[PDB]
RNA sequence: GGAUAGUGGCCUACCAUGGUUUCAACGGGUAACGGGGAAUAAGGGUUCGAUUCCGGAGAGGGAGCCUGAGAAACGGCUACCACAUCCAAGGAAGGCAGCAGGCGCGCAAAUUACCCAAUCCUAAUUCAGGGAGGUAGUGACAAUAAAUAACGAUACAGGGCCCAUUCGGGUCUUGUAAUUGGAAUGAGUACAAUGUAAAUACCUUAACGAGGAACAAUUGGAGGGCAAGUCUGGUGCCAGCAGCCGCGGUAAUUCCAGCUCCAAUAGCGUAUAUUAAAGUUGUUGCAGUUAAAAAGCUCGUAGUUGAACUUUGGGCCCGGUUGGCCG
């Protein structure tokens, strides 16, 4: 974007998830908005590290355009990103990817069904199968 | 005098006749601003008092 | 559930709702700062009745007591940041000898008027509406908008507007492509 | 002494004084014994459905002369029998016989409105469908 | 003494005859869960609080009880009652006042949708589960902001007034217009990005997206209260209107319409409840000769109220305050 000249604030560092996080805010003159790939590659750049070590989330554009903000998150390492941040931050990130659980009315019902078996249901299986030859 | 049918008398009886075709007034702040002149600096109104819808006499 | 998210009415109604006095006046107010409804008139009256309001418990409130001076400090800084009152008359009684005229000349319509960006209130209000009007260097377009009495020296043309700078417009935009087509 | 009592340890007496006299108060009696509940053919609602019995021609109150067009109408939620009129010109045909109508009152709380003797409710909707909607030609009238 | 985890007529046994009440016991009604609170008020107050927080109680009624620390648990069992489901007729299986949803009831109240991303909770637990909860849909219950058009020139017609070579063009007109121009935009689509758990929207923005017949703002009203019509046609105490007074009986400012106008305006009306107005509930603050109201008169218990009097004044300092003596 023409002019970004993103801006970083309030940097703290947590060495507890080993990472740098700052408000981040992108100055877009002239065109519409900044993209998560453009913002996370020039973040990586300036903090010295690779374009997955650093996340960035919340992006609100701001009214008449000219300016978004959002969250700024550089992890010390991409195993340190890949185990703290969330799987839909991930797969959002590209990274990862869709975990490919059921819907939850189709999950929940597999529950229900399951829970009146009694164990494997192996035997019962075998003896509902004798009685429908019977 | 005296009727329990024939209701709705005049109701039917009116001849109708339908609305003029008319431009638009204008709505919100410009229908605002056209009651301030209309009512204000067109002052032309006023026989001694300031009507506000005058009889065509 | 949740916490109840709290909300409240900017105005109040008058009793007596046809006194012929009040109802030329109000349409005096309403033609001279290009008013859309009696709902701002009213909203300004509520809104001078509630400082008229503290103004009177606090001005009635011993001299020097600690809350008549906190709250009526505070009352006057936000009348004159808001530029409503005037640094000459800092004292507490001008806010009670204030009017809805005064809030009225402070919105936003009257101050792109009085700057001389408008040809009159109402072209004030259909250029702010527009998004061509800009306080700071951020696009407003809120007409109800107060300006505090140091944005003046901000109120201007917006960047992103035809008339700040930007992009030709959109209708011009097409006649100009309409005219090199017929010239095409 | 003004008849009432003013020494400092009287107040059961003022208040006791004031309870026997609120009971002269025509609403406040109302609202205590419930009458609005109990007896007014509403049970305390607004607005009730009742299916038109037959219609009704009254003859209006002096000096005023007319025939106010009303129904007789059972509401559902009673079964009590109630006269309405039918506020417009020429709607008493739009009511036809055995329809569900909607009834609100008539602005003067449980009485009667100007010349109309003893009609204390008002037709609204005919079939579900509103009066004015049917006056207006803004909505027809189903007919089933 | 039993019993209780534990006090206790909680229960048992013997005993005494007590306990509450006109300072309203007891009984009845409640269209009554209580409170923090809500609406509306000069002050006093009046009414409302099923409902997002706290505390109670219930899982159709009622009782009983297992496990556990915690249950009279009901998305746990037992029985009866009332419902109601499937039987191959012997049996079996249920409590939506959880989330959706259906019927009934009514004036009166939404989708049998997505998800654990938050806020939190639980488990053996960082990982799972959570119709708790969040998201979306429905949604004019309410509240916020705020589009429905602005600008120029001529035509139209006067007022300040350069000069009054008037009062001409009318210099600046200000308004009136079937005069005409360019300019701006959003509502809506829409590549895209953000937004999101994934989305939909919002916020941003390429392409498209005003000139009326358009992209059209209604709802009520025009006799008074209460500003807005002595205008026109129709009806002729009929139809109808009208909160109240009243309008209408062949000249309707009130009905049915047209035009014009007025009020509020994405809102407006209507019905009911309730508040201010209401000093028509009157403690502040009513009234009682005649308007409603002084018991026929007296006695009298409860209640309310009830004569004066008991240490005063004067001297002696200290130390705080408004300060002004004094800048």
């Amino acid at each position: 974007s023409d002019a970004v000249t993103i801006r970083t604030r309030k940097v703290i560092s947590n060495p507890l998830l080993a990472r740098k996080q700052f408000v981040v805010d992108v100055l877009h003159p002239n065109r519409a908005n900044v993209s998560k790939d453009e913002l996370r590659e020039k973040l990586a750049e300036v903090y010295k590290a690779e374009k997955d070590a650093v996340s960035v989330f919340g992006f609100r554009t701001q009214f008449g355009g000219g300016k978004s903000v959002g969250f700024g998150l550089v992890y010390n390492s991409v195993a340190e990103a890949k185990k703290f941040e969330p799987t839909y931050r991930l797969v959002r990130y590209g990274l990862a990817e869709k975990v490919e659980k059921a819907s939850r009315q189709q999950r929940k019902q597999k529950k229900n069904r399951d829970k009146k078996i009694f164990g494997t249901g192996k035997r019962l299986a075998k003896k509902v199968a004798r009685r429908n030859a019977d | 005098h005296g009727s329990l049918a024939r209701a709705g008398k005049v109701k039917s009886q009116t001849p109708k006749v339908e609305k003029t075709e008319k431009p638009k007034k204008p709505k919100g702040r410009a229908y605002k601003r056209l009651l301030y002149t209309r009512r204000f600096v067109n002052v032309t109104l006023v026989n001694g008092k300031r009507r506000m819808n005058p009889g065509p006499s | 559930p949740r916490a109840p998210r709290t909300y409240s009415k900017t105005y109040s109604t008058p009793k007596r709702p046809y006194e012929s006095s009040r109802l030329d006046a109000e349409l005096k107010l309403a033609g001279e700062f290009g008013l859309k409804n009696k709902k701002e008139i009213y909203r300004i009256s509520f809104q001078l009745s509630k400082i008229r309001r503290a103004a009177r418990d606090l001005l009635t409130r011993d001299e020097k007591d600690p809350k008549r001076l906190f709250e009526g400090n505070a009352l006057i800084r936000r009348l004159v940041r808001v530029g409503v009152l005037s640094e000459d008359k800092k004292k507490l009684d001008y806010v009670l000898a204030l009017k809805v005229e005064d809030f009225l000349e402070r919105r936003l319509q009257t101050q792109v008027y009085k700057l001389g960006l408008a040809k009159s209130v109402h072209h004030a209000r259909v250029l702010i509406t527009q998004r061509h009007i800009a306080v700071g260097k951020q696009i407003v377009n809120i007409p109800s908008f107060m300006v505090r009495l140091d944005s003046e020296k901000h109120i201007d043309f917006a960047p992103t507007s035809p008339f700040g700078g930007a992009r030709p417009g959109r209708v011009a935009r097409r006649n100009a492509a309409r005219k090199a087509e017929a010239s095409g | 002494g003004k008849g009432k009592p003013r020494g400092l340890n009287s107040a059961r007496k003022l208040r006791v004084h004031r309870r026997n006299n609120r009971w002269a108060e025509n609403n406040y009696k109302k609202r205590l014994l419930g009458t609005a509940f109990k007896s007014s053919p509403f049970g305390g609602s607004s607005h009730a459905k009742g299916i038109v019995l037959e219609k009704l021609g009254i003859e209006s109150k002096q000096p005023n002369s007319a025939i106010r067009k009303c129904v007789r109408v059972q509401l559902i939620k009673n079964g009590k029998k109630v006269t309405a009129f039918v506020p417009n010109d020429g709607c008493l045909n739009f009511v036809d016989e055995n329809d569900e109508v909607l009834l609100a009152g008539f602005g003067r709380k449980g009485k009667a409105k100007g010349d109309i003797p003893g009609v204390r409710f008002k037709v609204v909707k005919v079939s579900g469908v509103s009066l004015l909607a049917l006056w207006k030609e803004k909505k027809e009238k189903p007919r089933s």
